[PDB]
RNA sequence: AAAUCCAGGUACGGGUGAAGACACCCGUUAGGCGCAACGGGACGGAAAGACCCCGUGAAGCUUUACUGUAGCUUAAUAUUG
RNA sequence: UUGUGGUAGACGAGCGUUGUAUUGGAGUUGAAGUCAAAGCGUGAGCAUUGGUGGAUCCAAUACAAGUGAGAAUGCCGGCA
RNA sequence: AGGGGUGAAAUUCCAAUCGAAAUCCGUGAUAGCUGGUUCUCGUCGAAAUAGCUUUAAGGCUAGCGUGAGAUCACAAAUAAG
RNA sequence: GUGUAGUGGCGAGCGAAAGCGGAACAGGCCAAACUUAUCAUUAGAUAGGGGUUGUAGGGCUUGCAAUGUGGACUUGAAAACGAUAGAAGAAGCUGUUGGAAAGCAGCGCGCAAAAGGGUGAUAGCCCCGUAUUUGAAAUUGUUUUCAUACCUAGCGAGAUCCCUGAGUAGCUCGGAAAACGUUAUUUUGAGUGAAUCUGCCCAGACCAUUGGGUAAGCCUAAAUACUAAUUAGUGACCGAUAGCGAAACAGUACCGUGAGGGAAAGGUGAAAAGAACCCAGAGAUGGGAGUGAAAUAGAUUCUGAAACCAUAUGCCUACAACGUGUCAGAGCACAUUAAUGUGUGAUGGCGUGCGUUUUGAAGUAUGAGCCGGCGAGUUAUGAUAGCAAGCGUUAGUUAACCAGGAGAUGGGGAGCUGUAGCGAAAGCGAGUUUUAAAAGAGCGUUUGUUUGUUAUUAUAGACCCGAAACGGGUUGAGCUAGUC
């Protein structure tokens, strides 16, 4: 099938799995955030056990 | 392969006609019908097979109540001096058919008294 | 074997079935629902799609392009972890194909890259190498004539 | 099963359901089996051997 | 000749039960089967309720609801001195 | 020793039909289908026998499935 | 001559059918909405909740069953303090 | 290559171009300067040579050496191999059950022919045939050889000599093919409208440099798709509810005024040997006789079960509240797949169907009149996970394609995942991004590959059936409305 490339553009591949992301919340209203949130949120993540199946079969 | 399968459906029909025999009415000729009938024929057998290890007992209690009350004393007594005294597992059924032959069952009436 | 008595091991798993039997195990409704609509026909709608909830592959903030359509150059990589157990000294490009390494016909630059020790002299014709690649390539009384 | 593919064997042995001459790249893993009788020729012992 | 038809040899009172029982519970009544009538019931037969509501349904119609658009009209320009 | 109610449902173990691949067998001394019969298993099922019938089937192992009917106000065909 | 005709205007009629014919094709249109979904047997075995939702007769994630594997005791439950 | 670069209310979705490996493979022909002849020689037109362009070429003046390489190719002479009719073409009796032998049993025979069909049962040797060898008066196809007509050829020297595709290209205003939803690229409806090798264009805005190619002219075989037709063959394709709707005088019968919609049904028997003749009846017909192994094979014509409806043995019922069955149960008449046996069930106890949908069923909700047949989880391409198998320490692995029996397999390593990862990226590297930080944090610290099979899922209608619908194309004024 056809990788929908909405997605593609949206997260990494990493050896054993652990899908990369950036974390949202960070292109509006920083007034209303502490700058503690924003130290925060500058960071990367990923994905928890529970949407890992929907995924990675789309990916 | 286009498979016909014509054996299975009439031997099927066959055996579930087979099994519900004299029956009234069309209900042993109809196969759809005859597999019902069959069905609530088997659950009152299942039903039937506890009812009737019931129902026989209640009547062996009758009729060992029937010969007992004859004598004077209460059903419930015998029973009581079978069991605390003069310790007796005897078959009811056994002291039943043992009216049949004569005043053999009037040895045990009389052997509880110690 | 004969053609008669052909036998497997562990194949041959069990065959489900949607659509056979009212208690064979499997329902009239086997696998899909019951009235649900995954029961009905062409259910289990697209998988990104979420109940109407906003799809989180839209809700994440979306990556970056830094270098707008061209790919990532590629290169062919000699991991010293693995070379040694590779029979052959002088690796160099006239060499490589002969033990069917790289593709015989393909033009790419070649990287060094270990941090492993190794025991036999080697003399290595790369593109470029790691320092400490290199530093240890140099502890072994290998030599690397750094190419172009 | 030949290496040389003689024209007077193949000539005879086509109107008998049990017999047919073949060459041995053309015999595969099952026909090799349901034999149960083997002719083989003294040639292909080496070809065989060089194939395993 | 027809619609209907789960299989039927098809009772009544009180109650019970998916909430109004031919079958369930307890009592009452009643020989098997016709025929002529008479329509109370079998929520009777015939219409996958026309009404209400739901569906991210259909169609038609309406306007200063949206986006358009045939047509109408004005302007630059070629046909052009 | 502990247990064995059971839909939605997961999962394991099996039967049957058609055809094909081989290995054996039956068959105008009578196959299949089908009629009926007081058989044998836990089950889908599997036997035996008599009459009907005058050409194909059976057993063991595998493989491939237009594959196993009680309903869809069904549809064809016949009949109350 | 049909997103048209005609209409002393009623949504009349246009071949018994007209809020827009009959017929063929795209067409096996789609349908979160009915009903059906045919061989058997062995073991275990719910929910009708929370959040979100142009969502409320639906769907997604969490909990709830089940298959495979690990933890065997520092983990979990029962009685007591 | 690749579901890559990218394009998308960045949503459903969509999807290249290089390069690589294969199938096949070959490039030619006009205008232009130059020149000749003719056009009221004003021709600007007609007809001849000359050239086909980038390693820039051609024309001009002037030399050398060809006499040939060759096919998108004209005809004549022949040859081979087919095609449209045919021929030759091996091998057996005996007994047997039997209506009939070919099956079955005994001893034989041939195969470059044991494909197939028919013959009173399944025939190698009964028949046609079949493998092979042959045969064309005439027509026709492909290929081959020779001769022949047209078109074609190399290397020099001068020279600021001349020519090298005009509403052309860009530009602006709107579009459209491009994977792009308008951006270079391409194309054009409206306008604008150059140069001439010191040129022009191209390398996703553009300029310069660099390199590449010569538009605004024309032509082209094979390699690719398809099969209504003819020939031969094949089928783990169907067998009269199947198979194309059409096995039979099917697009017929029929439904319609017309577009169109559109049926059902085949089988005696080996051979009609299809029943002479008699009895009843008017006859159809039946019973006989007769043929035939069989007439229960009789023209209704293979096999003949279900709902259905009749007749009959044995038993039971007319005081009975009944989902009609079950467990005990006397009596009655029979004797079997010998089995504590079979049919019937006076009498007692118990006893509100089957599916679907449901908080909930016997329902005063629903689905079925019965019967027989048909009537839904597959298939293609990919992903995930289990199981199993092969290979394994520089692993593993073939796709298209060529070879053949339409076979596995052989060759074909083009690619694919694994071997190093991290970072948006430049890049670095057992480290990497964040940072001044080598501190900390996230990720990493080699841990397979190709298949078979199973379950789920992705695009295909993807379990089955069911609409009011929409759009496009046709037919209707003979009904009716209006008009003439």
């Amino acid at each position: 099938m056809k990788v929908k490339s909405a997605a593609k553009k949206r997260f990494k591949l990493t050896k054993s799995g652990q899908i990369k992301r950036k974390h949202a919340y960070t292109s509006h209203l920083a007034p209303h955030k502490t700058t503690k949130q924003k130290r925060h949120l500058r960071k990367q993540g990923t994905v928890s056990a529970s949407d890992f199946k929907r995924i990675g079969n789309l990916i | 392969m286009r498979i016909k399968g014509g054996k299975q459906t009439r031997v099927r029909r066959k055996k579930w006609l087979k099994q519900a025999s004299g029956s009234f009415g069309t209900r042993h000729a109809s196969y759809k019908v005859a597999k019902q009938t069959v069905i609530q024929a088997a659950k009152y057998a299942y039903r039937d097979r506890r009812n009737k290890k019931r129902d026989f007992r209640s009547l062996w209690i009758l009729r060992l109540n029937a010969a007992l009350r004859e004598q004077g004393m209460t059903y419930s007594v015998f029973i009581n001096l079978l069991k605390k005294h003069n310790i007796e597992i005897n078959r009811k059924v056994l002291s039943e058919l043992a009216i049949k032959e004569p005043s053999k069952f009037n040895l045990i009436v009389q052997k509880v008294k110690s | 074997l004969n053609q008669l008595k052909s036998v497997p091991k562990a194949r041959n798993h069990k065959t489900k079935t949607l659509g056979r039997g009212h208690g064979s195990g499997l329902g009239k409704t086997s696998g899909r629902g019951q009235k649900g609509q995954k029961a009905r026909k062409s259910g289990l709608t697209r998988p990104g799609f979420e109940g109407g909830q906003t799809p989180l592959y839209r809700r994440l903030p979306k990556f970056g392009n830094a270098r707008k359509g061209f790919l990532k150059q590629e290169w062919v990589v000699l991991n010293l972890n693995k070379i040694a157990k590779l029979k052959l000294d002088k690796i160099n490009r006239a060499s490589l194909i002969e033990k069917q390494v790289i593709s015989a016909k393909s033009q790419l630059p070649i990287k060094l890259i270990g941090h492993t020790k190794l025991e036999k002299p080697l003399h290595f014709e790369v593109h470029k190498v790691s320092k400490q690649a290199l530093k240890a390539v140099e502890n072994a009384n290998g030599s690397v004539k750094l190419l172009e | 099963v030949v290496n040389t593919l003689n024209t007077n064997l193949e000539q005879s042995t086509s109107n008998i359901k049990n017999v047919q001459v073949k060459h041995l790249d053309k015999v595969s893993v099952r026909d090799l089996m349901l034999a149960n009788a083997l002719l083989v020729e003294k040639e292909v012992l080496k070809a065989l051997e060089g194939k395993f």
